[PDB]
């Protein structure tokens, strides 16, 4: 869900923002920088 | 009184009175946190929960 805090206010979210980025280096490897909150 | 804890002892002969007042109150805390990552050298990981 979304929810709105006080800072007139903007708007806030609250979840599983799981995100990342693939590089495929060698024949079978993987790089990932990834960043996620379980909120 | 809502707010005593402990003991007291009423005591009456005549014209004297007398109160015993005393208590024992003790309290203890405990903690412990154990992390763990991984990450490459050079590029900066960072953990937080709470």
């Amino acid at each position: 869900q979304e929810v709105p805090v006080l800072t007139t206010v903007e708007r806030k979210t609250v979840g599983i923002k799981l995100k990342v980025k693939p590089q495929i280096n060698e024949g079978d490897a993987v790089l990932l920088e990834i960043e996620q909150e379980v909120s | 009184l809502g707010s005593f804890n402990g003991i007291a002892a009423g005591f009456y002969q005549g014209n004297w009175a007398m109160l015993l007042t005393a208590l024992s109150s003790s309290t203890k805390n405990d903690i412990l946190a154990t992390p763990s990552i991984v990450t490459l050298d050079n590029m900066q990981a960072t953990f937080n929960v709470g």
